[PDB]
């Protein structure tokens, strides 16, 4: 019934939609507000030039409803409730420079996520829109992208270009602290990854691929938080000369210490082989992966972050070769 | 070994260590009579009784939220808790009293099928 | 509900106000002031070589965690003394000097009173100014006098490590909880030899050697010792800090000399950190659920991991002890805000399991004998805040339960604590107070809640039948 | 011509390099040292109250900037030796005795020779350890003994204004380039208490008394002032600030402090310089409006069209540095006469003793530097004249600071036979530079014959 669930706490009625991924919806809408919209992306939409605000899917956003600001600010309370964005081929230019003249005149600019699903082709007038739109749009940190063509086209800094307008401004650039992107095949097979201007970054999101190498891979300072959802098989870095390094004097159970100090030669060769190892992670304190069914390259890592829950893997479990520091 | 639970009517129920241990607070609680405050007899008697039913049996884990979903309604549960709405939301409430989650998610199944299985009549009732 | 939650960010305020809760303001009253040290002064030789033994049993934790060798005190001490007979300066001998003079006070402040009182000589007491109050009045007169030395070696000097040591030998102590404008003065200087030497340059590079690696330990205990008292001393007299130049371990998803963690050490000043940088998001920065969630897994893995170390010694209960003790508190900080803000069920009972085994906990270890390691005070600062909060939800709710455990606490603190004499009996009297108020309201815009607001307001202004109510206002 | 930019900005490293160049240990060799201020003692109260008069005379500068009444200064002086005079304690009084102590330390830094000689007494100079040397030497007895005084009770006593107050009344002297580190941990003090009050509160709000008007007029100069010194002195041995929280012409000091910070820490560009120049010129313009009617305001005005003319150097050589524009070498030589003619001013009135702000010297020492650099890399016998009238002048006058000086003659004596190395590509000479910034960095925690000279020097 109705009521009775309402009379709840809030715990009780997370679990329940969270196998549920209308009062019942309000309800809904608040909680998952309260914890996280990680169910529902929720970003603003224009339909016979009156603006609604739509609630979608997450992997392609099929719309399920959308419902207007004042009644959602009668529902909850009004801010300026920080929220989404994303083009498509239904949202494209001049319903965006709508929405963008109208947030400007009859409102403010309040939204931050912007979401590349469609328009692979950096054309057909969503980026020439866009582009020079950003400068009032100002709360982001967060970005979704979809293509490997548009990754390449617009994102691996090695093809530089003169573009002014096709491509970002910069300070965007700066202003960018998370990050997600899906949908290719090979990302890291011979390629120039490499994201040095990507800076001020600070959070990745990747889900949906068929393969990677981790060694094509070259990242800025300040980003540490990877999220990687399930792929096929990965290139982990090799560590081979790292692996050629080891003696089993001292391996025991998955692990290695030398408690001798007086053996400095192999307790400095210890900590150089720690350190060694952590230059491998050097940028980076946190992974996770959902099932992503093989990893290949000779998995040696530090005890204090597997003790803890920075390395986080689901049982993607087709690995034998892992060991720890 | 067993231990005596006190249902806050005043019912000393008893039940053995281990099965009990299965438990989290209980298994903390410990480390013989323990209280059970805003639980009644039968609320705790058919929690047993899952319980009891689900001793041998695996439950994957409390991160693993696809395998969660991944959902097997147990037959022996979902015919088990065939019962109304008041004793089904405190067989919820004791069960997160006592952080076991199994019996707690599948209780959260069964209440989001009840309310996928619907019609708009419940609404138009709104 | 919602009256419950505004006077909850109101008892808030007021633990804030309760806890930001003689010295002569010129040196020159010590400047002959005789010793505590000298060879027919007061404490004779050999009985200090026995008090450094029983530092270096029992209390090794914070020496030991700060220094590189440690027979190098003994060694320092032996030729103090020679050179001293010498005598019947320079820097090093009088920082030397410092430090056996701050770790023996140390030594003294977790002693039994018994022992210490055999050890110590005779006529120097009808020569100085004179149970345990002669304990405390004997470590007050102690304290003063390496306090003048200090201050003034202080200012007058290059700056080196060893002061820093100083201070952090002297923090864990009732110095701060005594003296605490001038902690909070000499904490700005020590902080400012901090950023001076570098002690951030932890990071540990390739092929250094065994004492660079020993060097950078040093620093790396220091560093989080000291970011745990910047944090734990801040109050608004105090503005200038630097706990915000570590990060917090919390993996926020809504967001250069800017240290993270993860990357460095596991030395158990780590976790201590980690625990106050739980409490520092809690307390002053975004409160979420989630959050909270993930706050209490990672705290419930870092218990597991404390409760790994296993008893072996007198330090290693110590210290595994008050790590249990600090994230019990932490778990109950959170639990308050759950149950307080958002009222999800059970919390209020799986809130006073904590408090109950912290309680426990300090009972087992008056059992052993071990009272002297109860007076860090951060155990006092716990006790403190949990009577407060169980006095209020026992005077606005009604639990024979939490009764019981604050009626515990109190008697306990009550019965016990000579040292921290001003900070309980202020406690104790507005506690008083306090209970008169649980009268008043067993005889909804409250009166009683406006009252505690204008105990805020006076609180606040104070930094720089309503007839009977404002009666009884004067009364209390 | 590159290689002159690419030698500026090692020059830059150099000079900063030069700016970042007994007292007991334990504060008990002064236990029992004697005064000089008792009725008998040594300074005879009378004598101090003309002391004082040449203070408010000449010297309100300061102290008028900060307090909020002034009369106070010698009704607190009388009150203090009435009750000296009774007592043959507590926090105000023990701070207004600092105060006027402070004060008058000041007063003898900028007071002539002849006049305070006649004042002191004679037994007492007989009781007491001993021209001008005599004069620095009583100065530096003095300045010990405040300092024991304010050691002690600076840590024992609450946060109250009148520290700030005492700081930057010492701040005006050779102290903080003589005790430099000492200086420093007193500053962050300050800085402590500076964040404590609040007083970046001068935000004078509507409905504010009289009263309050001029207690935030003393904290907004105060804090402002307080910025200016953490700016100028804020070499490696301290790292804690308040020249960040930034981005009545206490504010126009400020102002150009900022602006030779962007110079100096941040961005080269040349639109930024233009606009920062032409505000410049805005505010000669309004300093030039203040008209010269008495000691203090002629101090005042040479000391803002010093600070004026200085930055304006900087700015230029930036330009002519960085970018290179042609004719920079005369119109960066101009400000230069302009400043000597300014202390000129001041020696000819016989005002020589307002020369002696320690402010000017580091100014003279920066331009004498890169004078007698780009006079050994180029010829021209304007900037060798320049750079004589410099170091002739500074020889001839400056005892004071006799080791910073001595330290930066001995070492510019040691530069000009660099000259005779030049005048006997990646040149030697800028590799003996670098050499040179790499000793001093490690210093911080036909080559074999150009080694051997470095070796005889």
């Amino acid at each position: 019934d109705t009521k009775l669930f309402l009379s709840l706490p809030i715990d009780i009625r997370y679990t329940v939609y969270f196998f549920l991924g209308d009062i019942i919806l309000t309800d809904r809408l608040r909680v998952c507000l309260q914890y996280e919209e990680q169910w529902f992306s929720v970003q603003w939409i224009v339909v016979s030039g009156e603006l609604e605000i739509g609630i979608f899917t997450t992997d392609e956003q099929f719309l399920q409803v959308s419902y207007t600001i004042n009644e959602y600010c009668h529902l909850l309370s009004i801010a300026q409730q920080d929220l989404r964005l994303g083009i498509n081929v239904s949202d494209i230019n001049d319903v965006n420079e709508l929405c963008k003249e109208i947030q400007h005149r009859w409102l403010f600019d309040t939204v931050s996520y912007i979401s590349f699903i469609n328009c692979w082709d950096l054309d057909h007038e969503n980026v020439v829109s866009i582009i020079p739109c950003m400068e009032s749009f100002n709360n982001l940190h967060m970005l979704r992208i979809e293509s490997k063509n548009m990754f390449n086209n617009l994102i691996n800094t090695q093809g530089v270009r003169e573009n002014p307008g096709k491509t970002i401004v910069y300070n965007v650039r700066q202003n960018i602290f998370e990050l997600e992107l899906y949908t290719l095949r090979d990302l890291g097979y011979k390629s120039v990854v490499d994201l040095q201007k990507w800076e001020q970054l600070q959070c990745l999101s990747l889900s949906g691929c068929e393969f990677i190498d981790l060694n094509n891979l070259i990242l800025p300072q300040h980003c540490k938080m990877l999220i990687l959802k399930e792929v096929k098989y990965i290139i982990w870095w090799d560590l081979s000369h790292l692996l050629k390094r080891i003696r089993p004097q001292w391996i025991i159970n998955g692990q290695v210490k030398k408690p001798t100090k007086k053996e400095e030669e192999e307790e400095s060769e210890w900590y150089n082989l720690y350190l060694e190892v952590v230059q491998t992670y050097q940028p980076l304190n946190f992974i996770e992966l959902h099932n992503a069914k093989r990893v290949k390259g000779n998995l040696i890592l530090p005890a204090r972050l597997v003790t803890e829950s920075r390395i986080k893997i689901s049982n993607g479990t087709k690995v034998d070769s892992v060991l720890l520091i | 070994q067993n231990v005596v639970l006190v249902s806050v009517e005043g019912e000393r129920f008893v039940v053995d260590r281990k099965i009990a241990e299965r438990s989290l607070l209980l298994k903390n609680y410990l480390q013989i009579v323990m209280p059970v405050p805003n639980v009644r007899s039968s609320v705790l008697q058919k929690v047993i009784e899952w319980a009891v039913h689900h001793k041998d049996s695996n439950f994957p884990d409390e991160d693993d939220d696809d395998s969660r979903k991944a959902a097997p309604v147990d037959p022996w549960d979902r015919e088990f808790l065939k019962v109304d709405q008041e004793m089904l939301y405190e067989i919820i409430l004791a069960a997160n009293y006592l952080n076991i989650k199994p019996l707690l998610d599948a209780g959260c199944k069964v209440v989001a099928e009840m309310i996928r299985g619907r019609t708009p009549e419940e609404i138009r009732r709104t | 509900n919602l009256y419950d939650k505004k006077l909850f960010n109101i008892w808030n305020q007021y633990e804030r106000l309760w806890i930001h809760d003689a010295f002569p303001l010129d040196v020159s009253e010590y400047n002959n002031t005789k010793d505590f040290y000298g060879y027919e002064c007061l404490f004779s030789k050999e009985s200090i070589f026995k008090i450094l033994d029983h530092s270096l049993e029992r209390l090794g934790w914070l020496y030991f965690g700060f220094f590189t060798d440690i027979s190098e005190l003994p060694y320092q001490m032996e030729r103090y003394w020679n050179e001293y007979e010498s005598m019947n300066k320079s820097a090093d001998q009088i920082l030397w000097d410092l430090v056996l003079r701050s770790v023996i006070v140390m030594t003294i402040y977790y002693m039994p009173a018994k022992s210490i009182l055999s050890l110590v000589d005779i006529d120097a007491i009808e020569k100085y100014p004179l149970e345990l109050k002669k304990k405390y009045e004997i470590f007050d007169y102690c304290l003063r006098h390496t306090l003048n030395k200090v201050l003034r070696t202080i200012f007058t000097l290059p700056p080196d490590v060893r002061t820093l040591q100083i201070f952090l030998i002297l923090s864990n102590t009732n110095f701060l909880q005594i003296y605490p404008s001038l902690g909070n003065n000499i904490l700005v200087h020590c902080i400012h030899l901090a950023k001076v030497l570098g002690i951030k340059d932890f990071k540990l590079k390739i092929n250094d050697s065994g004492s660079t690696r020993l060097q950078k330990l040093s620093m790396h205990n220091i560093w989080f010792r000291l970011s745990t008292v910047d944090y734990m001393r801040s109050s608004p007299n105090k503005i200038i800090a630097l706990h915000t130049d570590n990060s917090s371990a919390l993996t926020r998803k809504t967001l250069i000399d800017s240290i993270d963690v993860y990357d460095v050490e596991s030395n158990l000043e780590v976790l201590r950190w980690k625990i106050t940088s739980l409490d520092r998001d809690l307390e002053v920065s975004e409160p979420s659920l989630k959050t909270l969630k993930a706050m209490k897994e990672l705290l419930g893995l870092l218990d597991r991991k404390t409760s790994v170390s296993n008893d072996a010694s007198f330090n290693t209960k110590f210290e595994s002890f008050f790590l249990k003790l600090q994230c019990n508190f932490v778990m109950w900080k959170i639990l308050r805000y759950e149950f307080m803000q958002y009222g999800v069920t059970n919390g209020l009972q799986k809130l006073c399991c904590p408090a109950r085994r912290i309680i426990a906990l300090v009972a087992n270890f008056l059992k052993e004998d071990y009272f002297e390691y109860t007076t860090h005070p951060f155990c006092v600062h716990i006790l403190c805040v949990i009577a407060g909060f169980f006095s209020f939800y026992c005077i606005f709710h009604e639990a024979d339960e939490v009764r019981d455990l604050r009626n515990d606490a109190v008697g306990l603190l009550k019965l016990l604590f000579d040292p921290l004499r001003p900070v309980i009996s202020c406690f104790f009297s507005n506690l008083s107070r306090l209970e008169e108020l649980r009268h008043i309201w067993k005889s909804l815009v409250h009166p009683v809640m406006y009252v505690l607001k204008t105990d805020i307001i006076k609180l606040k202004r104070n930094l720089e039948s309503s007839d009977f109510l404002e009666v009884v206002r004067e009364f209390n």
